[PDB]
């Protein structure tokens, strides 16, 4: 079985910048095919027979190399071009594919936009209480979410989720849920959210008096 | 326009069996060596195998890592291949893709969008969907978040839509997380103007296929 070995794994570059992915075969091979996955979808043909672009795909992506070493360029990178991208051979059986290489864009310092969710009556009925705690449209991902709870700061009561980058704007959000048994979360008042991010002087509370919604 | 679309993925107990196919459309079909590639969670693409075009009557080739469970056809009355698989384990739950080779042993030039096994020994449950509301508008901020949070479900995958696909600016459907519950949970937002809270309607479309559950629940 012939192993195809991406470099890098990651990138991070800015907009109108070069991007240059490397495969390399552990032995010879006739051609390489390169795939793109954007994100939800499944992967679609970009370049086939090392220097062919398919049909509709733009002048900024290339392909070359020969035997054991091939390269992918994107020579004025776009935010529709984040992705996860793949190098394929056929030339031994099986076919088989690099371990794929994450392109994302940077762009500007973006500040999120803090909201804050209270449980729903429906859901406290049944015994439960989910607090959740959103961030929209940052850059970049980093980002860290505090629950507080009558000022007491809580810690692996809550569980995060963030999406890929879009396209559109290049920027990211996030998700955190607080989830509280309806008589734990009955005995408390204050229910807030704290974010710290690289676009906010100072960390953003957002907050909520039970019982008052 | 080619057309390749995966069905008959699901939930399947390990040690069992299960068959997905891929209808096709756009192109002559017997003219093409059609491949199943597979999808681990977040891992690479492994290719499953092939059966030829009528240039062998069918031929058909597979990996040393499914030889022996796993069983490639097709119908070309039906313009439909198929994914016979048998003796499910763990290490089998992926996103399968159908598609198809330019040539012979060339390059895949046409992908199904994919259809989810999940191999595991849980239960189908059905999921709650619970609306996500601010406490109050307040007219100071110009822009207020609605949204939906799906929970309690398995296995995946679950679809959302608002306002039946009317609404789709501002709109970030995140990835599920698995609770410590081994049930998932996702929430769906949307970014909207203050100025249409108490106005116009805002319902999320969530369904979940494998559980034959279709909600529609309003958050204002």
């Amino acid at each position: 079985q012939t192993v195809l070995t991406q470099s890098p794994s990651s990138l991070s570059v800015s907009v109108g910048d070069r991007v240059t992915i490397t495969c390399r075969a552990s032995s010879s091979v006739t051609y390489i095919h390169w795939y793109q996955q954007k994100p939800g979808l499944a992967p679609k043909s970009l370049i086939y027979a090392t220097s062919n672009l398919a049909s509709g795909v733009p002048s900024r992506f290339s392909g070359s190399g020969s035997g054991t070493d091939y390269t992918f360029t994107i020579s004025s990178l776009q935010p529709e071009d984040i992705a996860t991208y793949y190098c394929q051979h056929w030339s031994s059986k099986p076919p088989t594919f690099g371990q794929g290489t994450k392109v994302e864009v940077k762009r500007t310092v973006a500040a999120p936009s803090v909201f804050i969710f209270p449980p729903s009556d429906e859901q406290l009925k049944s015994g439960t209480a989910s607090v959740v705690c959103l961030l929209n449209n940052f850059y970049p991902r980093e980002a860290k979410v505090q629950w507080k709870v009558d000022n007491a700061l809580q810690s692996g009561n809550s569980q995060e989720s963030v999406t890929e980058q879009d396209s559109k704007d290049s920027t990211y959000s996030l998700s955190s849920t607080l989830t509280l048994s309806k008589a734990d979360y009955e005995k408390h008042k204050v229910y807030a959210c704290e974010v710290t991010h690289q676009g906010l002087s100072s960390p953003v509370t957002k907050s909520f008096n039970r019982g008052e919604c | 326009e080619v057309q390749l679309l995966e069905s008959g993925g699901g939930l399947v107990q390990p040690g069992g069996s299960l068959r997905l196919s891929c209808a096709t459309s756009g192109f002559t079909f017997t003219d093409y060596y059609m491949n199943w590639v597979r999808q681990a969670p977040g891992k690479g693409l492994e290719w499953l195998g092939f059966i030829g075009n009528k240039a062998n009557g069918y031929t058909t080739e597979y990996s040393a890592s499914v030889k022996g469970r796993f069983t490639i056809s097709r119908d070309k009355s039906k313009s439909t291949l198929y994914l016979q698989m048998n003796t499910l384990q763990a290490e089998d739950s992926a996103i399968y893709y159908c598609t198809r080779d330019r040539g012979l042993r060339f390059y895949f030039d046409y992908w199904g969008q994919g259809t989810l096994v999940t191999v595991s020994s849980a239960s189908t449950k059905g999921p709650s969907v619970f609306p996500l509301a601010p406490c109050s508008r307040s007219t100071s901020e110009s822009t207020a978040a609605l949204g939906c949070l799906v929970k309690d479900y398995f296995p995946e995958p679950v679809t959302v839509s608002w306002n039946s696909g009317a609404l789709t600016s501002g709109v970030h459907t995140f990835p599920a997380v698995l609770q410590s519950s081994g049930l998932y949970s996702l929430s769906s937002v949307v970014t909207v103007p203050s100025s249409s809270l108490g106005t116009k309607t805002y319902t999320c479309n969530v369904d979940h296929k494998p559980s034959n559950t279709k909600v529609d629940k309003r958050v204002e």
